[PDB]
């Protein structure tokens, strides 16, 4: 019988006999679905609907060979602000005329009186005193002021940098003589000088290192990796903005939402650098120094909603080329090249690519 | 390990009439029950028909969760059977209703075909560049049959791979090319000499034979809810595992449903419609009551199975008693089952099989006196005692659990009624329900 | 395929005129029932109404959802039908009256046409560009990306921003491929290697697709259904934009939020200028909320307000409950499990128990839609139950004496298929007189209060 | 063809493996490892 | 760096150091005073058998209850069992307080308990080279590649330990290892033979002087050999399994290094994970390259668990691999904590109850207490005069256990603060003035809180 994409739409097209005579127009209708759906309307690559503004190009013909892609993409939702509020001094934590509080509350809370600052800790550092322990947490007090000042993702990156060099000497300094040494202003992060997963990964019978990996292999060995999709969202949307009639707008806009930093994170070096570095006389270290954008979970979807229609999806969409495809085969190993004729003239233009596909020979 | 249902093989009927045999694959009596299953089971198999509930009830013991037990393994590996407790409905982290509709999503397969294509070969020459402060990376593998060499491009990802799995010259490896994953079979080379920390000589090998690629047919199965878990997500679907899943959106759900029937016409994907065996079901409150009775409603509803030990007793979240602890509109759409509790020579083949599966060489008298002990303090308790009776019997080097092993054993471990009793006779040292003890002499 | 409880119901089967036949689409009887679901399929199809309120009152097993799931087949698949149970509305991450809020939005549809404005080609030239900046810290950032497409139509070269090629970097394109770029979205997809050089000696498993057919760049355009509530979770959790907040919004874990009135009211405006602009045709749906009793008298206070929105669906209740108390409000009783302020606002559908002749043609309806061929004898006997016992335990009864008759060899269910399968599979009533009388006293063998 | 400025290549076979160095990268730092640092 | 204390390694004393075992016969016979306890011989009978089941690997997901009044050693027969096992077998206490957690649903903190009382024992070869690095230096290939003009076959490396040092011919490929690591001469590194890369652990501490001021650390020359062969014994409970699987560690990406520095927040682990996890070690079990060893979970004041817990432990103990579970309780014939309306002994639903081999501890008798205090007097290193053991056991008697054995210390304060070696009846007689019993207190208050007032007690 009819495909479900043919019998949907031949369905809907059929119903228009009960609204109208036409006859003719329709039956025609009905003999193009009815041959194949992508005579009708041809499956091609497709995503959401976007629920936001971007820039149309009014002409191709005027175009030209070289064009500059600007990313236009902006939401419909549309938050307008004065700049009295929005840069004059209604945001509290932006200094500048008017916002008299804002430079002198940064410069003491942060600063002057904030007990992450050296020279606050250095004076809380023995005895009972509530730095006593960063003796033997492995921070400095650099370290420790910068992680009480910097945001998650820029500690993130920090750690990017670093290596588990606790996890090293639970390999090394293994013996009674060895004493599980570990060095003193370490002291207090058992838990990495002490973790069977460093040792997990030495030992050549991977037992213990498979029994700790046994969610991604059979996450992977299901092809949950690889299966199509099922679903994606129905609609998409670029995040809202403020729209203000000030340039600091503007600035602070590509400032947050188009964050370089954060950016230069998650993609790595640029390739400028990477030539500075590995040409250098002696080595650098780059930043991040690499790209911390995970890995897509599904590894074929990655990390966008875009459908790309499968020549299998092609050949069962529609039923005669469905149950053609088996006589097909069946007629090519009875020793003949395929050989067909068709009343509309389009549908062979689908056996072509079709053909082209499975590479059979007309 | 031996545990309380290890002995239940299966259900124990015959295949053609249904008839249940009064005991086999472990099961013993319960004939009406274990037929009605027999007859459940059957339209499971068939598939045909949705969102079926069959409630077991009876007193404690009887077999309910035997029964249950029995039917999971006579359905074998293929078909899911989700085993849930009641209890684990009331999450933090997701509504009840959530859970349930999970739990549910979880009792029905998708089985889904594709073909791979497979190398296997001798490598005879790896090649890798490698960009000096990391990026890009390239290389080609030279592999070999008996009868082919060829050379291919190799990724980042599979030079990855090739280097996690140490890959050299001599190795015999095989390479799932759709997934991407290496296996090492062995070596037909030696173990070289040149290099130190080699590591180990692997299993030698003949060379492969034939052609490098071939095809491979392989099938896979997987829940509706992993399929909804990894389409509500870009990325996580470790949430498969670790349940960090929130509360799934109907949308994602409306779809899914939308296409694994379509994948269905395609012929892509078996729907294999399985059991969700919910135990303890009187703990759910009325909220999950009215969800079930509506979610059964559904093409993609599984088989409910239940089990009950409640009498006319109170349904929770509400007022007011029922039997089984169950609303009466839920019963309304239950077929039930009950079980019933066993006479002495049911008990003493129970007890026999529990003694052989425990290994246990039970004395005759000793298995008399069990069975007499199984009378009056209960199936479980009189099983108790025969692990208990064989430890005793170690002691004293016996070749066979005698009665004065199970003598020793009811001496020592003291039956439900007994310890009822003996809380009887301490009501001044126990804590009341007053709060209130003594703790003199 | 697979047969379920409502398999047999394919509509209201109404005349023209309206009136109830009394034995079509699968129904037996309901007709005054069946009738008046007629008239509010008419109050739905004809969009002119929102927020009108339908309770069908009726005891447990009167084919109350049997009727919401007709209209459901009556409105075919344009309209939107949601259906929810009183007990799917207590989410933990978001107060109740924001699902309430998510579901009337779920109930109201959108059909708009989008233009998808993209460029096509073999990537054949792919050269970054980039700036060293001042310290900031970050190091050098790349300042655009000349890319060059190619397709059978020729070719053109694209001076991309950044903010695309972060896309292009990230769906890990290189020169050779196929690639797809969408300038509504600035997304990016890899649609394999080219036909050229489609040599068989990659590990890689790569699928090599023909060079795009026409121009380099295209301006298709394509009909896409939407709901409300997709608009509300699209921009309440933006995901795309290439901005930064759009990019780790795809990492993190997906959660639900509590969308303001405020978002709403706004994507109102959005959706109506798509309306103004002709783009979109606005399909107003049902929201059946079944269970309507297992509410509460916060969801029913919202209800009030809900409804009185400009723009709603039809909601349709269902209750199966007499003088009851009202939940979360112990002080307060009344019919339906509704409460007397919000019954007011509802038209009232009242639905009967059947006949035993009823029964006796729902039965052969039902038999048949399982494909059990059933004696007459077998089937007055089946029917003999749903008069001394609930309806639902015939129809229950089918499959088990199916299973029996052909295990017993036979090809039709007998007499006797039934009265065995009347003993393996009881009612809740003769079970319930098993509880009373072995639970009659306590003991080893007793059942549990 | 001259091979690549900054892709050292690693070839293993029966005879063993070689790393091979661009002469662009002797006298770079990733000499150094080599026995041709600048 | 750290000054070390030259002090004596002492111990604390707490109300169980006295127990030591259960104090069975080889015949299990329990001796009538041994291993500190004092009677209860049927109760230490009775765990005996639980001890023999337990080092029995037949038992799985078997209960056991511990019945008896408050003060009857009901969690000292508990230690003991544990002590009994050793520490090879895992034992995992709990109240059932601690299972409602905030956190996670309180089945998962249950089920989280229950598989930290099963361990796994893994056996894996370590293989290594280790040492400071005496050298590094390419050998120039015999064939290089066109248009290199650079091509090595063999990186050498020197590595010395404090046992000695090795001449190491490594394939080129670690150039890899090293330019990344950063390994220079004088560098602690070791090699693993599993992947032919190496790590560095630090600059070796025989160049600490090499500057004034350098940027790290050093590192003491690894002690044992140059190279390890080394079988190694991981202790592992299946609940690190779970834990390892479901919330990976080592993640590189910024997802896995954010969420690495944010609390590590429990989740509801699923079943499908759990049951694969089993099926994996069933595996290794299978191969017999790893031992099970279920041990013991147990729950004090198990009357603290409510109906739905006991009910989640009916599926959990008919689980094929699971621990012992040993529960605790005194609560009388009480009301079930999740179930108002049912009230059953033990405060266990009648239901769970039928699953558990019940053990009842009963009372002491007057001599039995005496001796209690005599072991615990020396425990704690007081001593007594005679007429003070029988002062302390009279107050056993009439008042409590627990409340004598609390009168210890306070009494040995006062002897030595008024010069006294020994405690005597002077001082029993005035630890017992100045530490009330529960009745004492409770009787100044009905007598004081008889009403309100000024001075009253709050009612
Ligand atoms: N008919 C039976 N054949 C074999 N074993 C049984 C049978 N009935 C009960 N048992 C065993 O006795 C114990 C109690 O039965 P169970 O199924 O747990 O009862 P409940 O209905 O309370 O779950 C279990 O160990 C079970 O394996
Ligand atoms: N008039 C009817 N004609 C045919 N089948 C019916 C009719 N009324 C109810 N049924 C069927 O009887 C069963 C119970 O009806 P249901 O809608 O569940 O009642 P309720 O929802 O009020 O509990 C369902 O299988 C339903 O399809
Ligand atoms: N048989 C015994 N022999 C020696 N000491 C005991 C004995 N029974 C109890 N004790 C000690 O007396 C106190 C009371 O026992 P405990 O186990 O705490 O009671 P419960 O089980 O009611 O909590 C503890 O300090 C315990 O160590």
């Amino acid at each position: 019988e009819l495909s479900y994409r043919q019998r949907a739409m031949y369905q809907s097209l059929r119903n228009q006999i009960s609204i109208m005579d036409t006859l003719m127009n329709l039956v025609m209708q009905f003999r193009k679905v009815c041959n194949h759906p992508d005579l009708f309307e041809r499956a091609d690559t497709s995503s959401p609907f976007f629920c936001g503004h971007f820039a149309e190009t009014g002409s191709f013909l005027r175009e030209g060979t070289n064009v500059a892609l600007g990313y236009s993409t902006r939401s419909l939702v549309e938050y307008r602000l004065p700049r009295l509020i929005w840069c004059d001094g209604g945001r509290l934590d932006k200094p500048g005329p008017g916002n008299l509080v804002a430079g002198f509350r940064s410069k003491y809370l942060n600063h002057m009186m904030n007990i992450w600052t050296p020279e606050n800790i250095r004076s809380s550092l023995e005895g009972i005193e509530n730095f006593t322990w960063l003796r033997f947490v492995d921070t400095s007090l650099q370290e420790a002021y910068r992680a009480s000042h910097t945001d998650v993702f820029a500690r993130a990156v920090d750690l990017a940098s670093k290596q588990n060099r606790l996890g090293h000497m639970q390999i090394v300094y293994d013996e009674p003589e060895d004493k599980k040494w570990t060095p003193v202003h370490a002291l207090f992060q058992i838990c990495e000088r002490e973790n069977p997963k460093a040792v997990a990964e030495i030992t050549t019978e991977g037992v213990l290192r498979d029994l700790m990996n046994i969610a991604r292999v059979k996450y992977r060995e299901l092809g949950l990796c690889r299966l199509e999709k099922a679903a994606r969202p129905r609609a998409s949307a670029p995040p809202i903005e403020v729209v203000c009639d000030s340039r600091s707008a503007v600035i602070e806009r590509e400032n947050i939402m188009f964050h370089p930093a954060m950016r230069k994170a998650l993609f790595g070096p640029t390739p400028s650098e990477i030539k500075e570095a590995s040409f250098g006389p002696r080595p650098v270290t780059l930043y991040p120094p690499r790209a911390l954008l995970p890995a897509p979970d599904h590894d074929k979807q990655r990390f966008t909603n875009i459908t790309v229609p499968s020549m299998a999806r092609f050949v069962t969409d529609s039923g005669k080329l469905a149950k053609l495809d088996e006589l097909l085969r069946e007629l090519k190993e009875g020793g003949h090249r395929v050989l067909l004729y068709f009343q509309m003239t389009r549908m062979i233009d689908l056996m072509e690519e079709y053909l082209t596909y499975r590479n059979y020979k007309y | 390990l031996i545990a309380a249902h290890s002995h239940i093989r299966g259900l124990g009927v015959d295949a053609d009439t249904l008839e249940p045999r009064p005991s086999s694959q472990g099961l013993v009596g319960q004939e009406k029950a274990r037929k009605a299953a027999a007859v459940v089971l059957e339209m499971i198999k068939q598939g045909k028909i949705a969102g079926r509930a069959v409630l077991i009830a009876g007193p404690p013991s009887t077999g309910k969760t035997a029964i249950a037990m029995g039917m999971a393994q006579s359905l074998g590996q293929d078909v899911p059977f989700t085993t849930l407790a009641a209890s684990e409905i009331f999450s933090l982290e997701m509504s009840k209703t959530e859970a349930l509709t999970q739990a549910f999503r979880k009792s029905i397969g998708v089985r889904i075909k594709e073909e791979s294509e497979i190398m296997e070969g001798e490598v005879v020459e790896i090649q890798i560049d490698r960009s000096v402060t990391g990026g890009a990376k390239q290389g080609k593998l030279t592999i070999k049959t008996t009868d082919m060499e060829a050379i291919y491009d190799m990724g980042s990802k599979m030079i990855d791979a090739m280097t996690k799995e140490r890959v050299m010259a001599g190795d015999i490896i095989s390479i799932d090319k759709s997934s991407g994953k290496i296996t090492k079979l062995g070596r037909s080379y030696a173990r070289s000499r040149d290099y130190d920390a080699m590591g180990v000589d692997t299993k030698f090998l003949q060379c492969p034979e034939g052609e490098l690629q071939k095809r491979k047919e392989v099938v896979h199965t997987v829940s509706l809810h992993e399929i909804d878990v990894i389409n509500s997500r870009t990325q996580g679907f470790l949430a498969l595992f670790s349940g960090d899943t929130g509360e799934i959106r109907s949308e994602i759900r409306d779809q899914i449903n939308t296409k694994v029937a379509e994948w269905k016409e395609e012929g892509k994907a078996e729907i294999v419609p399985g059991v969700l065996f919910i135990d303890e079901v009187h703990m759910l409150d009325i909220e999950c009551f009215s969800y079930i009775n509506r979610a059964l409603e559904s093409d993609l509803a599984p088989i409910v199975i239940m089990a009950s030990n409640r009498g006319v007793s109170r349904i929770r979240g509400t007022d007011y008693k029922s039997p089984h602890g169950l609303p009466l509109d839920f019963l309304d759409r239950v077929v039930i089952i009950n079980t019933h509790p066993y006479t002495p020579d049911e008990l003493r083949q129970i007890l026999s099989i529990r003694a052989q599966e425990e290994e246990v060489d039970l004395t005759p008298d000793a298995l008399a006196l069990l069975t007499k002990i199984g009378q009056e303090a209960g199936l479980r308790y009189a099983s108790n005692l025969i692990t208990t009776s064989q430890l005793i019997a170690a002691k004293r080097r016996a070749k066979q659990v005698g009665v004065e092993d199970v003598q020793r054993s009811f001496k020592l471990f003291y039956d439900p009624a007994r310890s009822v009793r003996f809380v009887q006779e301490s009501e001044k040292r126990l804590i009341g329900n007053d709060g209130v003890v003594d703790f003199s002499y | 395929h697979r047969t379920a409880a409502h398999t047999h119901i394919k509509g209201l089967g109404l005349n023209s005129s309206g009136i109830a036949e009394k034995q079509a689409a699968g129904f037996v009887g309901q007709c005054a029932a069946r009738e008046a679901c007629g008239v509010v399929v008419d109050l739905i199809k004809a969009h002119k109404m929102a927020g009108r309120g339908v309770l069908l009152a009726g005891g447990p097993g009167t084919g109350k959802t049997a009727l919401a799931l007709a209209i459901s087949q009556e409105l075919g698949t344009k309209i939107p039908f949601c259906p929810i149970t009183g007990s799917e509305i207590y989410s933990t991450e978001v107060k109740k009256t924001e699902v309430l809020m998510e579901n009337f939005r779920r109930a109201i549809g959108l059909r708009v046409r989008e233009t998808k404005d993209v460029y096509e080609g073999e990537v054949t030239e792919m050269t970054p560009e980039e700036a060293e900046n001042p310290l900031g810290g970050y190091g050098k950032t790349i300042s655009t990306l000349l890319i060059g497409l190619k397709s059978a139509r020729g070719q053109k070269k694209l001076r991309l921003d950044p903010s695309i090629y972060e896309a292009i970097q990230k769906e890990r394109v290189q020169v050779g491929d196929v690639i797809y770029i969408e300038t509504n979205t600035g997304a990016c997809k890899r649609v394999g290697r080219s036909d050229a050089y489609a040599t068989e000696f990659d590990l890689e498993a790569e699928e090599y697709v023909p060079i795009p057919k026409g121009e380099v760049h295209k301006k298709k355009e394509i009909v896409q259904d939407v709901t409300l509530h997709d608009l509300d979770v699209a921009n309440a959790r933006p995901q795309g934009g290439q901005d930064i907040i759009s990019m780790m919004g795809q990492l993190m874990k997906p959660k639900m939020t509590e969308i303001t009135d405020k978002l709403r009211m706004e994507i109102n405006k959005v959706v109506q200028k798509y309306i103004n602009q002709g783009v979109a045709e606005l399909i107003p749906g049902v929201l059946f909320i079944d269970e309507a009793h297992m509410l509460d008298i916060e969801c029913f206070t919202y209800l009030n307000k809900a409804l009185e929105s400009p723009i709603a669906p039809i909601v349709v209740l269902a209750s199966n409950r007499g003088i009851a108390t009202i939940r979360g409000a112990d002080d307060l009783k009344a019919a339906h499990g509704i409460p007397p302020d919000f019954l007011q606002r509802l038209l009232i559908i009242p639905t009967h128990p059947y006949e035993p002749d009823e029964i006796r043609r729902i039965v052969r309806i039902r038999a048949q839609t399982e494909g059990v061929q059933l004696t007459d004898a077998a089937v007055d006997r089946v029917a003999e139950h749903g008069v001394r016992i609930s309806l639902r335990y015939c129809l229950q009864l089918l499959a088990p004496a199916s299973i029996l008759a052909r295990v017993n060899g036979r090809t039709q269910v007998d007499v006797q298929d039934i009265a065995e399968a009347e003993e393996l599979f009881l009612d809740a009533r003769r079970s319930a007189n098993i509880l009373t009388s072995t639970g009659e006293s306590g003991g080893l063998h007793g059942f549990i209060s | 063809k001259r091979p690549d400025p900054m892709m050292i290549r690693w070839v293993n076979n029966k005879m063993g493996s070689v790393v091979a160095v661009p002469e662009e990268l002797l006298g770079t730092h990733a000499g150094v490892v080599f026995g041709a640092g600048p």
